[PDB]
This record gives structure tokens, sequence and C-alpha cells, in this order.
């Protein structure tokens, strides 16, 4: 299994400097040898054959060329330690002992498999115990997917290889807005290549500004130059442009990189070597026989009986109505009692799911009696190979997840719970003498071919948002134009909600509408992939929107939805999951974060095994990018290790003894080794060269996170940044902060297309494990607080920074900045703000920290339904915007500023779609912030989606009136 | 009558407030609310496990699901559809108008008429329901904890258990390379030899011993642990359900206070 801490030892979070080590000879001797912590194994092996003469049976010891050691690590797998380079104590042994033993079987093949085992965080040996066969064909299958790239990486020779090491990080389009154009001078830019300064086109390709030189790469950082885009399209120089900077440059020979392509080569594995009657054909109503479970936790005083609740889902929607079993006291959970569902079995979809429950009921208050649900479990009602299920089953259950009230948990994923150590309950499914499959779409198209007034209702009802209602009338309507919608395609998903899903006859006719249905943008297509739409030819359909006109920056700024929509699929093996793999293994840029949002939930049991096979399936092809990843992987393990000891077995001593024992450690030898020279997993295009030791340091908090800077060892490191720092939090959940800092930067991005410079600071931040996680330290900033340590001190700070002619930009940024700030945290409802939870940087960027709870999550605690204005732009806030004018509310600044909110959030409004999608596809992400979609219903209301668009605005108006007491007129 | 005395229609109220009063009802479970765009007129139905959302338009003092309007009252287009089918409408639901949610039975949890007596009696919930959060808070910290726990001692008891057969395996080993070097030094006359070998087999047989009592202290220890997971499992599954009741005591009587207030 998954290690159970970081530490060298079980218990032991750091050896001593010297240990003892029992060493099992073949001869049958056992050696106790006294190792140091950091001594290497073939120094281990030496001393310990030297030891081995003074011992009986030497004499049938063979060479020490001829033996590895071999031990049981912490994750309980024997190990074969064929690199004798490594240190004891990073070889994560269970205890100090070594066993001497010939190598045997498939060198190379074992040396991989530890090394995607060691990325993994779990043995890759586990996968092969796996009895389902779904899981096994789903190895063997996915390798297709991993071959196809591999070949289409090395088909081109040298470029194939780069373009997928150093992808351009272009734009999704080349066209230039209005506001960035009229930054140029008369359509040119002058761009600095190392000092060889030239003014040159932003249309030029790069290869025309090599030829204006009497491949390129960023300074700085890893990013290069490898196609043709307009180098405007790039996203380094689209930004330069935006914020006034000089693109400082750097030129060098095609051969100069070519020569550090590793040539990738994947290699097969070793697994890959080694009477149906139709659904429709079945004339009968569906039962399940639930028959019995094993045991429930609850008191028998405060609880007086309990039962199973049952359903028969298609996604989120029931396709019947409930079906309960009779009530039994808690020490007998046995039933055998045939549920009979009001379904017909030749109109179960082809997604059908069962979702059940263990309840327990409380009548003892008046007559309402209070239901709970105490464990969940969901089943596909067909398996992988389109069989309906037969016979009899049984099912370990799942823990209720915290904050669910429902008796039932659709959203939740099928399968059994791999702790067997919980209730379980067994199924009985009926059987018709032969086995039941799904008809095929040739075998079922036949059952489907067997006014002005209305396109205005048509389009309308498209241009709404994914969650706004839709009558019953509404629903008969678009299922009687179907064929008239194919001309507003957009229209589909509104339409997939009017089908009778538990209907035969209207399931078959919308199959032949989406097989030849135009596609729709890929923002729209990604609706499809939610828990509302779990067939297979609707989220087929949707793929194949994303494979032609997904790019692939919109793939990157979306990675995280479509990784959490991954755990809504059914089957291991679909189109979604292929085409995610494919571009992990054809783009370097996305395969990092697809593997480290993969990685940061293999502790999570739901989708370990999902999980985990997908990454073994990428890092067996993920070509060289594989040690890199490697290198990522165990310096975050000894920062988790680090962490640990200070706040377990130090958590009581002062900051000086804590700072004096982390200086210490951080000076080993292993631990320089491993916290030196690597990728950054913020971006991999950032080298975190050398530690300075002297900016490290221990922060202040309850927490007690660390800030880390490295140095930058790129040559022309001077031009971009020469210190890299990154605060690593061990103990804090990041994944929502790492949601809302996505969604503003989406936010941005929809501003800067719109013409509307509301420049935001999305600083990085991912999450790499259970409460572990990395967030990028932003330069130069200090909170509201800590320039307080009188209305004009802010002011004041601003003008002792910036003085002169910097004044004015550092006004512009600090205004720009609440504007974008401003109107985000209403729309998503962040945590309220405070002079803590504000920053400012020595320019004037404003920086939001710790954004905690979105939505309404102080409507649970206090029953309040009212939309929060969490940032109050306070007096302090509203001198700086005015330039230190008394009147701040009347001046002309304050008037643009007014403005740029209006025209952000009616920006925002008009992307609604986007949004509501976005957070939809993260249902079933874990956040009990975000559990059901009336969760999503609070940015519903703070877009005034229900209202008309000038209504919006003087909603927008109103509220931000009613929270700076008067000020926002129009 | 008119629309306000009627229990079944509820003004102001949002979808997700309907859900939760339509929320496992049975099929014929319905009630009326104004429009969200604020027809405005809406008509939940449960059937088949869902909420049908079935809209009342108006035009010229006539009301209907469909045009032409027939009805001149949502009470009457009420009361004729609770004695028979919707079928005759839409043939998709075959169901009637049964089992109304009236507005009476909500103002039954409140029992006081004085704004001072409610706002004290919102005040005692409130402070009890902020009590029982934040123990519940606490006892799904140790859930949390002891079930991470308990996966971590399990996976190390799967670490000994590893452990002890390779150290098994070591005397097997030993057994066999001894006996014919054993035997051997017997004839030869060096006792002394097969005392280092069995000293060294006893320093094996002890170590197994060790790693076997360290095992068996741990599965002790996983042993209670786990049974203090199943105790903090059940006094969860006990007050869950008592603070989700005193949150929406809590919540009827701030919903008192308001309607009873001034109102913009
Ligand atoms: C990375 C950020 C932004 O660049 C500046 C440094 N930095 C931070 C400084 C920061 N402190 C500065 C003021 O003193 C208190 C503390 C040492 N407290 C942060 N809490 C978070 C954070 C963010 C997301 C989720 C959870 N916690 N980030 C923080």
């Amino acid at each position: 299994p998954p290690r159970p801490s970081s530490g060298e030892l079980w218990g032991i979070h750091l050896m001593p400097p010297r240990i003892l080590v029992e060493c099992l000879l073949p001869n049958g001797m056992i050696v106790t040898l006294e190792c140091l912590r950091e001594a290497t194994l073939i120094t281990i092996k030496h001393e310990l054959f030297k030891e081995a003469r003074k011992y009986p049976l030497h004499q049938l010891l063979q060479d020490e060329s001829s033996y590895i050691f071999v031990s049981v690590t912490q994750e309980a797998e024997r190990e074969e330690f064929f690199d004798e380079t490594r240190r004891l104590c990073d070889l994560r042994l269970f205890q100090p002992f070594l066993k001497v033993i010939e190598p045997v079987g498939n060198r190379e093949e074992k040396i991989l498999n530890r090394e995607i085992g060691f990325a993994i965080g779990m043995p890759v040996c586990e996968f092969d115990m796996v009895k389902d066969p779904e899981v096994q064909d789903f190895r063997r299958n996915i390798l297709n997917v991993c071959k196809e790239a591999v070949d289409l990486r090395d088909l081109n020779s040298p470029h194939s290889r780069a373009m997928y090491v150093y992808p351009p990080n272009v734009e999704s389009s080349p066209e230039l807005p209005k506001h960035i154009y009229n930054k140029l001078d008369k359509g040119q830019i002058i761009v600095v290549i190392w000092k060889y300064t030239l003014k040159i086109n932003h249309d030029c390709v790069p290869e025309q500004v090599i030829a204006e030189a009497i491949i390129l790469k960023v300074c700085g950082c890893d990013e290069y130059f490898l196609e043709k885009y307009p180098l405007s399209q790039y996203k380094y120089i689209r930004s330069c442009i935006m914020l006034g900077r000089m693109p400082n440059l750097m030129l060098m020979a095609k051969e100069s990189l070519y020569s550090q392509l590793p040539m990738d080569c994947f290699t097969m594995p070793s697994y890959s070597r080694r009477s149906t009657k139709s659904l429709w054909v079945i004339n009968s109503a569906l039962r399940i026989k639930i028959l019995c479970a094993t045991y429930v936790n609850v008191n028998i005083r405060d609880i007086d009986k309990i039962y199973v609740r049952t359903g028969i889902y298609h996604g989120g929607e029931p396709l019947c109505d409930n079906v309960n079993t009779q009530r039994v006291p808690c020490s007998n959970p046995r039933w055998n009692e045939w549920l009979n569902y009001d379904i017909y079995i030749p109109d179960l979809p082809r997604a059908a799911r069962l979702c059940l429950s263990i309840c327990s009921v409380k009548g003892r208050k008046g007559a309402k009696e209070e239901h709970c649900p105490l464990a969940w479990g969901n089943i596909n009602l067909f398996d992988y190979t389109d069989t309906l299920v037969s016979g009899k089953m049984a099912l370990n259950l799942w823990p209720v997840p915290h904050g669910l009230e429902d008796l039932l948990n659709p959203i939740g994923v099928t399968g059994s719970n791999p702790n067997k150590e919980t209730p379980c309950l067994e199924l009985e499914f009926d059987w018709f003498s032969s086995v039941v499959k799904f008809p095929d779409m040739s075998v079922i198209e036949e059952h489907a071919n067997w006014r002005e007034n209305d396109k205005e209702q048509l389009k309308a009802i498209s241009t709404r948002d994914p969650l706004s209602e839709i009558t019953e009338q509404e629903k008969d309507f678009l299922w009687s134009h179907r064929h008239y919608c194919v001309t507003i395609p957009e229209i589909l998903p509104k339409l997939l909600l009017s089908v009778k899903w538990n209907s035969r006859d209207e399931v078959a006719q919308m199959y032949c509408l989406v097989k030849d249905w135009p596609p729709i943008k890929p923002e729209q297509a990604m609706e499809l992939l939610d828990c509302n739409y779990p067939d297979p030819m609707v989220r087929g359909f949707a793929v194949r929107c994303l494979e032609k006109y997904l790019t692939d920056d919109k793939l990157s700024q979306y990675l995280i939805q479509l990784v959490q929509v991954l755990k809504y699929e059914q089957y291991l093996d679909n189109l979604l999951v292929r085409f995610l793999l494919k571009k992990a293994l054809t783009n370097q840029r996305i395969g990092h974060f697809f593997f480290w949002h993969l990685k940061s939930e293999m502790h999570n049991k739901t989708v370990s095994q999902r999980f985990g096979l997908l990454l073994e399936s990428y890092c067996r092809a993920c070509g060289m990018y594989l040690k890199h990843l490697n290198r990522q992987v165990e310096a975050m393990e000894k920062l988790i290790n680090l962490t640990d000891i200070l706040k377990q077995e130090k958590k009581d001593e002062t900051q000086k003894v804590q700072m004096k024992f982390l200086v210490e450690q951080m000076r080993r030898p292993d631990f320089m080794d491993a916290l030196q020279g690597f990728l950054s997993p913020l971006n991999p295009a950032h080298q975190l060269g050398n530690l300075r030791l002297e900016e490290c340091r221990i922060m202040s908090s309850a927490k007690r996170p660390l800030k880390l800077n490295w140095e930058n060892p790129d040559i022309m490191s001077e031009l971009l940044f020469q210190n890299n720092e990154i605060m690593f939090k061990n103990g804090d959940d990041l994944r929502q902060d790492m949601l809302t800092l996505q969604i503003i930067r989406i936010m941005e991005n929809i501003w800067q297309n719109q013409g509307l410079d509301l420049r935001m600071l999305p600083y990085g931040c991912l999450s790499i494990g259970d409460c572990v996680g990395l967030i990028e330290w932003v330069r130069n900033s200090h909170t509201i607080m800590q320039i307080q340590c009188n209305s004009h001190t802010l002011h004041q700070w601003l003008k002792d920074k910036n003085k002169g002619e910097i004044y004015d930009a550092a006004i512009d940024l600090f205004t720009r900045s609440c504007a974008g700030y401003c109107v985000a945290t209403f729309i998503l409802g962040i945590g309220d703000r405070h002079n803590s939870n504000i920053m400012v940087k020595d320019d004037g960027q404003l920086v939001h920290i710790d954004f905690g709870h979105f939505l309404d999550h102080k409507k649970k605690k206090f029953g309040y339904k009212r939309e929060r204005v969490p940032f109050v732009l306070t007096q302090d806030f509203l001198i700086v915007i005015s330039k230190g004018a008394q009147e701040c509310t009347k001046t002309r600044e304050f008037e643009r500023f007014q403005e740029m909110c209006y025209k952000a959030y009616l920006a925002i409004r008009q992307h609604a779609n986007l949004f509501i999608n976005l957070f939809s596809m993260m249902l079933g992400s874990g956040m009990p912030e975000l559990q059901s979609f009336d969760d999503i219903a609070y940015i519903r209301k703070t877009l005034a989606l229900d209202k008309t668009e000038q209504e919006a605005l003087e909603y927008f108006m109103k509220q931000m009136n009613d929270a700076h007491h008067g000020g926002w007129t129009t | 009558m008119s629309l306000q005395d009627a229990e079944w229609y509820w003004g102001d109220i949002s979808r997700e407030e309907v859900n939760e009063k339509l929320r496992d009802t049975a099929d014929g479970t319905f009630l009326v609310r104004d429009a969200s765009t604020k027809g405005d007129y809406t008509l939940t139905l449960r059937k088949g496990g869902n909420n049908k959302l079935i809209k009342i338009f108006h035009r010229d003092g006539k009301y209907g699901f469909s045009d032409p309007l027939t009805f001149s009252s949502v009470v009457e287009l009420i009361n004729h559809y609770r004695n028979e089918s919707l079928a005759q409408y839409n043939p998709k639901l075959d169901v009637k108008l049964l089992y109304p949610v009236s507005k009476y039975q909500q103002d039954q949890v409140v029992k006081e008429d004085n704004i001072e007596a409610v706002g004290k009696k919102l005040h005692e919930y409130n402070t009890q329901f902020q009590e029982k959060s934040r123990e519940y808070d606490r006892l799904y910290e140790e859930y949390t904890r002891t079930s991470q726990e308990i996966q971590m001692k399990r996976t190390a008891i799967e670490a000994f258990n590893e452990t002890i057969k390779i150290f098994e395996e070591q005397c097997q080993t030993q057994e066999r390379y001894s006996k014919e070097y054993i035997e051997k030094f017997k004839r030869e006359g060096n006792e002394k030899e097969i005392q280092r070998i069995m000293h060294n087999y006893d320093k094996l047989k002890s170590r197994i011993s060790e790693i076997i009592d360290s095992r068996r202290r741990l599965e002790e220890d996983l042993k209670k642990q786990a049974a203090e997971y199943r105790e903090i499992d059940k006094r969860m599954n006990s007050i869950k359900p008592d603070l989700i009741q005193l949150r929406k005591t809590r919540d009827q009587y701030l919903m008192w206070l308001t309607q009873k207030g001034v109102r913009q």
C-alpha cells in the first residue's frame, strides 16, 4: 500500500548518524553491521562481505559483484535494490535489515517498474494482483495510446521531440485585443535579443525575427519559440505588451538543444505479453434482491431501526421512484427482499446505475422521523462489456462524505470499497437462462428510423445557463422540434435533458441526432462530461469536439476539471481518458500537471485504483521526464518528512530550536542532493537550482509553513527573476484555493479578450497530496496590516515606494487590481477579506491570499439568505484609487474604477455558462462546499442570471452601494 | 378563494427550497410558487423521483398550462387536476395533484406570537446549533485521524508479515546449508565450529521472536483503535440527525422573524 509516512524507517522520521543493520547472507548467517545513515549500498555491500569472512560457511559465498540487496519497504513491498548508488536513508526501509540475493529476471523491467512505482506512490506489482478483468484489460488496451504518442513523437526526428519537451506557450488566437494593439507603435514591437535591441512587427514569425538578426528562448526560464506562431500569440510577448515590459529573449543553435533530447523509447510491458440475449429481447420488469449486510456502526438506543435505500439512476436523475427495503433492527441486517422497480428492462439506458445505501431511521420526535445515511455504494447495471449483471454479488460500502445529507450518493464512484473492514452488502440480480447484453448501435438505429415564434424560443433556450429551470412544456417543445435544433447546435444540452431516458424509443432517436450533430464549442462540450450526461454516445460526441477544437492552452487551463470528470466515468477504458492520456504524452507542459493532479489524489481510495492505473500508463510512456518527475517527488517527500518532524516531535519547542534543527538537517548531503537542481512543480519551465539557506525560514504561524528560496540557474536569470521563492504547506487543504486561483485566472482571460486590462496576479498554487501543496511566493509583497505598521498610510506607502513618474503606474495597477478582485470575490463568494487576507506589492499589484471558503458557505452556519460583498473597499483603498483626493467617491478616477467593475461584472455574466459548467465538473471532487447543483446556485444569484442584463447591473450596483454605504452611481 | 390563503401556495421561495420540501416525497406531492423570473406561477410536481416544473401562464385573467387558457383562477386550475389526471394534458405525466405541501405545517414549529419571544428562542436554538456544530467538527477530526492511523497500522502489519516471511526463509536456508557441514565438523571433531553455527542460529531465532512480538503489539493497538473508530462512528451517526433538525428549527425561527419584521 501507499507509505504511512515519509520517514526513513517505520516509527522513525530520521535515522541516527549510525545505525545497526541486520544482514541476511545467502548461506543462512545473519550479520549485524553498523552503517552510516548516508552510506551507499555499494559501500554497505563491501563492508558486509569483508565482515562475512569472520562468520561460518563463508566459503560458499560468491563474489560481492554477484549479489544485490533486498528488503521490505514501508509500502510492504520486497524491493530489489539494483541501483547500489542509493543511500541507506533513501531506501524507505520498513525495518533496518538487508537480505543478500542473486539478481534474477528482466532487470531493465524491474528498474522501470520501481521508478514508476516511486512516482506513483504505490508499487506497480499491486496492479498485477487485481483479480478484476476490467483492470487488466485497461492496462493492456491502453498501451496503443502510449504507442501512438511515442510514434508521433519521434517521426519528425529532432523537431517532434523538442515540441514535446518545450511546447510553445501560445494563446488560442493570434488576433490581438484593441487595448493590447494600441500599446504597439504602428503595429510593431521593440524586442531585445541577447544587447541587440530591434523593432519588428508583432505579426512576424520567430523565423523572421531570426532573419532580422544582423531558435529563440525566453531569458530566465525554459520556454522556447519552436513554432511559426505570430510572436504576439506567444503568452510571454502578449503579456509584455500589456504590462509594457521589454521582451528580453535569447538566441541559440537548434543543435545545442537537440543534443539534450534523449530519444525517448517506449517498451511494451510484461502484462501485454501475458448465448447472449439482447436487452430489448428481455420481457420483464427490473428487480433486485437485497440479501443481507454484515454490520453497521451505531448504538442501539439512539437509533430505532435501519433499512436499505435503493434507486435506479441515470447520472443525477432517477430513472424511477426509489424503493426502500423493510425496516429491520440494527442487529439483524437481513432482508432477502426482491425489490421491484417501475421500469421495463428493455428501456434501461446504457449508463443505468444502481445507487444504494444503509440508512438509520429514528422516529422519536413528533411525527417527523430523521433519516441518516450510514454507508453507500454504487454499481453499474451494465459492466464494461455491455453485459447486464446477473447472479449474486458482494459489495463493501463507503463512509458518507462529510456534509452530505442526502440518503443516496449517485455522484459517488461505482465499485466496491477496497477496505474490507467495512459493512458488506450482498445483492442478487435475476437471470434469464443466458447472458443479457445491450444491442449494438447498428442493430438499434432502425428503432429510431422506425415556424417563427418557435424559432425565437429555441434560440432563447440555448442562451440560458446550464442550470436554469426547464419546465415540462419546454421539454415537450424541445423534443417536438428535435430535428430543427441542428441549425442551433448549442441547444444540445437542453435537448438531452428533455429526453425520457427511461424509454428505449426516445433514447434510440436521440442517438441518431448526436451521431450527425455538428460540433459545438469546447467550453460547451465540457458540460456533456459532467455528472448529468452519463451516456457513452453523448460523452463520445463531447470528446470528439475537444479532439477537433480544444487548443492546448485551453486544455491546460481547464485541466483541473477535465481530470475531475474522469471520476464520473462508469468504466476505466473510455474515450475521455484516452484523449487526455494522448495529450499528456504529446505535450509535456500538459503531462506535468496531468501527473500532479492525479498524484495529489492517490491517497483517496475512491479513485486511487483508477488514477493509479492511469499514472502507470503515463509514466510508462512519458519518456525521460519520468526521471525529472521522480526528482520532484523525492524533493517533496523530504519536505513532508521535515515538516512532519517539526509539527509532531518538535511542536513544543521554540523557533530558535526548530530553525537550528532545520539548518542542521538541510545541510546534510542527502538533503542537498534531493532539494537542489530540479524543476518546480508549480512551473516546470522554472529550474529550482541551489538553495539559498539564508532566505529559507520556518514561518511564524500555527501551521508552521516553510518559505523556500532557490537560485535560478538560467544563464540569463537576471532578466526575469534571480530568486525563486515557494511556500510549502503541510496541513491545509489547498484544493479550494487552487480552484479559486484557476477560476480567477480564467476570469482575467475573459477580461483581457473583451478589452479590459483588469490586471490580476494569479500566482501558482498546486495541491500535491492530502493537505500538502505549494504556493508561489509573490516577491516584494506586504499585507495591508504590515503596511499600516491613519487613512493615507497605504497611499503614502505607494508614494514613498514609487516616486515621480512611477506614481501613475502604481496607482493604475492598484486600481485595476481592485476591479478584478472586487468583482471576482463577489461572484464567487470568497471568505471575507481583511488587512491580513489582502497584500500589496511595491508596484501596486494587489494580492489576496487564503481565499478559503467560497459560495454560500455561511448559509449553513447562519441561515442568512443574503449575497455577501466579501471585499469592501475601505477608505484606505478609495484614497489610493483617488490619488489622495478627498471626496474619493466623486473623483474621475473612481468613475473609471466603477466602469471597470461594471464591465468586468457583465463580462463574466456573459460567459456564465463556462463558469457554471466548471463548478459542475467539480461536484464529485470532494470539497464539502461544492457537493450538489444547489451549491452552484450561489453564482446564479451573484451573476443575476434570472434577470435582464440591465437588472443585473442594477443588482450589482445595489450590492456595492449597500456594502460601501453609498457612492456608486451610473 | 385567494391564492395567499391557499396552503400549497408559497409565494417567493426558490427552486432549492422546493427541492428540500419535495425531497424523497411520494409521487403526487406538489406545491405552487411564484416564478424565478419574478406567468408568475410555477407548479412543482413529484413524479418518478423527480421534481417536474409546470409553468402556469397568465393572459387577461385567464390561467392554464397551455393555451387555450381555460381556467380563470389558479385555485380552480389546481383543484381540477387534484381530481383528474395530468395525462389529458401531456401523456408523459400520468399522475394527479394528490399530496399538497402546506405552509400551515411550517407555521407549527414556531410556537410564540411575540417577536421578542421568537427572537429569544432563536438565540437559544442558534446557540445550541453552534455548540453541536463545534462538537461535530471535533468528532470529525478524531474520525479522520483515527481512520488514517488505522490504515497506517494495517500497512505496517503487512510489512511485518513480509519481513517475518523473509527471516523465516533464512532459517530454512541455514537449515539446508547446515547439517551437511554440521555432519562434516562432527567427524572432523571441530565442535567449536558447530557452536558458532548454533549460536548464529539462536541469534536468528531470537530476532524472529522479537519481530513477531512487535507485530503482535501492533495488532493489539490496531484492535483497540479499530474499536475506537466504531465508537466515534456511532457518536457521529447520532449527532448528525440532531444537528440537521437543530439547524432547520433555527432556520424556521429566522424565517418567522423576517416575515414578522419590516421588509424593504
Ligand atoms: C504564497 C502567498 C502569496 O505570496 C506571498 C506569500 N504568500 C503568503 C504569505 C502569508 N503570510 C504573510 C503575512 O504574514 C503571515 C504569513 C507568513 N500567508 C499566506 N497564506 C497563504 C495561503 C494561500 C493559499 C492557501 C493557503 N495559504 N499564502 C501566504
